[PDB]
DNA sequence: TGAGGTAGTAGGTTGTATAGT
DNA sequence: CAACCTACTACCTCAT
């Protein structure tokens, strides 16, 4: 028998509308059928809709807006709406669904004008029961409320373009593996040689004073001209620990815990990093919590390198891209790189307004995506490295920390779908 | 080269018994979980304060879209979506002219400026709930947008509207976060909006331009206020969709008093949530808790009790017996005299596990192939303790990122106890959805610790107040 | 003087365009 | 105070 509903609607400013009807309607116990539900590659698109209205359809439903009226396909579905109302004779086959408020009496189809129309204009709802009690006067075949099947659609009619595919990708990291470290970290009793009144930052080498002692990986014999004094120091009054004791977890002791080295090796490596950085053809930028390392306008070959930019312009400002380093030691002994954005006036000279710094970073910043952020860091690392892959930092004159530039990749499964 | 797990998005339940993934499309096509029926609009502020709030109300019955909706989904409207009718006309109106404004708000100090307009909201909202019988679900209040910008600490009143001088130097203070303290003893539910919000067509700059621009995201609006108005009259839209039942998730929260001598007096507080997030808030009490020294926030043990059996016992009167796991979310580590006491009370069936949730700068995951991020619910897992989840990125329905930027993951290490990581970060994951203040896909930190600030500078505002166990409505 | 860390503020605009050296 | 996230300062602070 004739029991399915069509909903004949404007294409595509309306569309959200019979979104949210069929959907609560097929729940509701409807059988329902419109052009947004099947996907139609058939070379009879019509033949689809002049069969479904003439036998099997119980009632029409059109959207009464500003592009219901004007658009082709939709007075053109309705042409056999109005043929088969004679058929049955039923004054109120065809019912309207007014969503606009602007179209007075005069633009409506004249078709629909007199019709007996329903207001939606105010709620959506309480034109809805002003529907369905029609619905309930005139008796329509309908199975119970059943919602388990409303959704069955949603997720197959829109959802399923868009969910978690199972294609396998890589992703790679900011996380910069330490190729070796030196041998052994060794402690140095200088008590009397080193003065109460020297700070360990001019030592031209990455030294943190102990207790009684001061920590490096240079070696006693390596600052003899920074600081005098240190000829007369013995070699055997060091002691030496093998780093590779310290991160495997096999040292503890009752005078230093191994917890405690991991938190000395850190700010070696920092302090590290901003020495051999002097070195490296980067103006530094003064933070807060670190020092930034930026490259100046020019300084590589029209602000380009290996053909991804490095620096240019934000209107009058002139934007660089920068770096930050910082050490790790868990899971593995890396090295992290954060982005940072500096900006200059003409290409040399810092804005010294703070304000300026952060209030256009993210006007600049908010612009990029995935792969400016990965094609300017991952570029930026290539350029102070020292060969080809590696970074030489020097913490001794003979024993160096070396790093590999290349960050470790992140195997997965299941990527979304790339629009 | 380690690889990632990922943790299937979670869903959450609707009306009849289906549950969908986004808690914006499900509302339409379901609605809310229990459902009343009448909703009484009981408003505050002053005439002008009225037709906005008239104007709009008036509004929501109508649908507003967003300039994306295949972003942030449309409006249908809030007799359409949750069946409870909310009407204009249904208005209970107790004024505070503007008259009343300038000369309480007119003061050189900021605490006696601040101080005298939240008294003067007290007693018109108590007295307008004690004589009038008229139920009222929620009471709104209207400020009109002169007091947001002339009653916060550092914005001070300027020398020329002044009509009373302060009686001596400055030898908390947000409103929102001060009104809402002194109406806890009096379970009344509050929510309070600006003129600049409702009305943002009117307030205009120099160059005829709104002074906030909402043209584009006009229907979100109507999805965050609506929806977070309808929880405080009684009904939760939506609980969470699948769960092993008889599970406790307890967020941590400390706030150092700035003005104390002592650099560890702090006021505890300790947020409990279930299945629904409604969830209970125990209120502990003040010791020292900051270690200046290490740096780090702890309990002592005679406060750790008193908190999770004023705690636990509640939920043996919410559901009939003892919870069976208990997981408890905090910003810092754990050392071990607090666990102690934590043991000490738990019943010895329940597996007690502490988990540290900080918002680190770790890693980024640059994708290696496109301009788009990679999709939420990557997680490394490190160790069988440790595990990094990413909550922002991209989602998939969603097709556009939630983070305009790479997104940076949370770190969880299971600081105390022992579990399967794996069920933590499913469940993490679960308790991102739970927002009822904001219908958004989800959050980038877990429910428990969303409020953790807010909650804190509720109770520090008011030191007098004996804050019995009270539900998160009243404190939103 | 720097150490680390935590909690106060500030600013931007609702985010993957399309003309064109 | 619609709200999230994510950056970054200077401030008050204690400790070494």
């Amino acid at each position: 028998m004739r029991n399915k509903i069509f909903i004949s609607h404007a294409t595509p400013e309306d569309d959200d509308f019979t979104r949210w009807l069929s959907l609560k309607l097929i729940g509701l116990g409807y059988e329902v059928w419109c052009d947004i539900l099947f996907l139609d590659k058939g070379v009879d698109f019509w033949s689809t809709i002049e069969k479904e209205i003439r036998e099997n359809t119980c009632k029409f439903l059109i959207v009464s807006s500003t592009a219901g009226n004007k658009r082709e396909g939709v007075l053109k579905e309705l042409a056999v709406a109005t043929k088969v109302k004679k058929h049955l004779q039923d004054d109120m086959f065809i019912i309207p669904l007014a969503i606009d408020e602007n179209l007075s009496y005069d633009d409506i189809n004249i078709e629909i004008v007199r019709l007996n129309a329903i207001d939606f204009k105010k709620s959506w709802a309480k034109g809805l029961q002003d529907l369905l009690d029609a619905f309930e006067k005139q008796n329509v075949p309908k199975k119970p409320p059943d919602h388990s099947k409303s959704n069955l659609l949603y997720q197959q009619i829109f959802l399923h373009d868009k969910q978690a595919i199972e294609k396998e990708e890589t992703y790679d990291s900011n996380w910069f593996p330490i190729i070796s470290f030196p041998n052994e970290l060794r402690f140095h009793r200088y008590d009397w040689r080193l003065p109460k009144q020297f700070d360990v930052r001019t030592l031209a080498f990455p030294a943190i004073r102990y207790k009684e002692y001061l920590c490096t990986f240079a070696w006693e014999y390596d600052f003899i001209h920074q600081l005098p004094k240190t000829e007369t120091y013995n070699g055997q009054e060091s002691i030496r620990i093998s780093t590779s004791d310290i991160l495997s977890g096999r040292y503890d002791t009752d005078f230093i815990r191994n917890y405690e080295c991991q938190r000395l090796i850190v700010q070696l490596i920092n302090k590290a990093f901003e020495l051999r950085m002097k070195d490296k053809n980067v103006r530094e930028y003064q933070m807060s919590k670190t020092f930034a390392y930026w490259i100046e306008k020019g300084k590589l070959e029209k602000d380009k390198f290996e053909k991804i930019k490095l620096v240019g312009k934000q209107k009058n400002k002139y934007w660089h891209f920068g770096i930050s380093a910082a050490g790790k030691l868990y899971p593995s002994p890396v090295l992290m790189v954060s982005s940072h954005i500096i900006f200059t006036m003409d290409g040399i000279n810092l804005i010294k307004s703070k304000s300026i710094q952060h209030s256009s970073r993210r006007k600049q910043g908010k612009n990029w995506w995935n792969d400016k952020w990965r094609e300017k860091l991952l570029a930026f690392i290539r350029f102070l490295s020292d060969d080809q892959n590696a970074i030489y930092l020097n913490v001794g004159s003979e024993e160096k920390i070396l790093i590999s530039n290349k960050p470790l990749k992140f195997f997965g499964k299941m990527s979304y779908v790339t629009p | 080269m380690k690889e990632l797990i990922y943790i299937e998005e979670p869903s959450i339940l609707f009306a009849h018994g289906q549950k969908c993934t986004d808690p914006r499309d499900g509302l339409a096509l379901f609605g809310p979980l229990n459902q009343i029926y009448g909703i009484k609009s009981g408003v505050v502020g002053t005439q002008k304060g009225l037709q906005i709030f008239k104007s709009y109300l008036d509004k929501i019955q109508k649908p507003i879209y967003n300039h994306n909706n295949i972003t942030r989904p449309m409006f249908p409207g809030f007799e359409a979506v949750f069946g409870c009718k909310w009407e204009s006309q249904n208005i209970v109106f107790k004024e505070i002219t503007d008259e009343e404004i300038r000369r309480y708000l007119f003061n050189a100090s900021t605490h006696k400026r601040t101080y005298d307009l939240v008294t003067l909201f007290n007693d018109k909202i108590i007295t307008a709930n004690k004589n009038d019988e008229e139920r009222v679900d929620v009471w709104f209040v209207i400020v009109p947008e002169e007091i947001y910008k002339y009653c916060r600490p550092n914005s001070v009143l300027p020398n020329e509207l002044v009509q009373t001088k302060s009686l001596i130097s400055k030898s908390d203070a947000q409103f929102h976060d001060q009104l809402k303290a002194r109406l806890l003893e009096h379970t009344i539910p509050t929510q309070i909006l600006r003129e600049s919000t409702l009305a943002w067509r009117d307030f205009k700059n120099t160059f005829g331009a709104p002074i906030r621009d909402f043209s584009k995201i006009e229907g979100h609006l109507a999805w965050t206020i609506s929806t977070a108005a309808y929880y405080k009259a009684g009904g939760k839209p939506w609980k969470l969709g699948d769960i092993r039942p008889g599970v406790c998730y307890l967020g941590l929260v400390y706030k150092k008093i700035e003005k104390s001598k002592n650099p560890q007096n702090a006021c505890c507080a300790a947020q409990m949530f279930l299945d629904n997030g409604d969830g209970t808030v125990f209120k502990g009490e003040v010791g020292p808790w900051y270690n200046p020294e290490k740096g780090e926030y702890h309990l002592k043990p005679k406060e750790a009790k008193a908190l999770l059996t004023q705690a636990l016992e509640s939920y043996k009167e919410q559901n009939k017996s003892y919870p069976k796991e208990v997981f408890i979310h905090a910003r810092t580590r754990f050392n071990d005299e607090e666990w102690n006491a934590f043991n000490e009370v738990t019943p010895k069936n329940t597996n007690l596990v502490g988990v540290t949730i900080t918002k680190s700068k770790p890693l980024k995951l640059y994708k290696t192939e496109g301009a788009f991020p990679i999709m939420r619910g990557n997680a490394y897992i490190v160790d069988e303790k440790k595990a990094f989840l990413w909550t922002l990125g991209f989602v998939p329905k969603l097709q556009s990122t939630l983070s305009m930027e790479v997104p940076n993951p949370i770190f969880i290490e299971i600081n105390k106890g022992e579990a399967e990581i794996q069920q933590v970060l499913k469940d993490i994951l679960a308790l991102t959805k739970l927002n009822y203040n904001a219908c958004i896909y989800a959050d980038g930190e877990p429910v428990t610790l969303r409020f953790a600030n807010k909650i804190g500078e509720i109770l520090t505002a008011s030191t007098e107040i004996k804050t019995p166990p009270l539900a998160f409505k009243y404190y939103i």
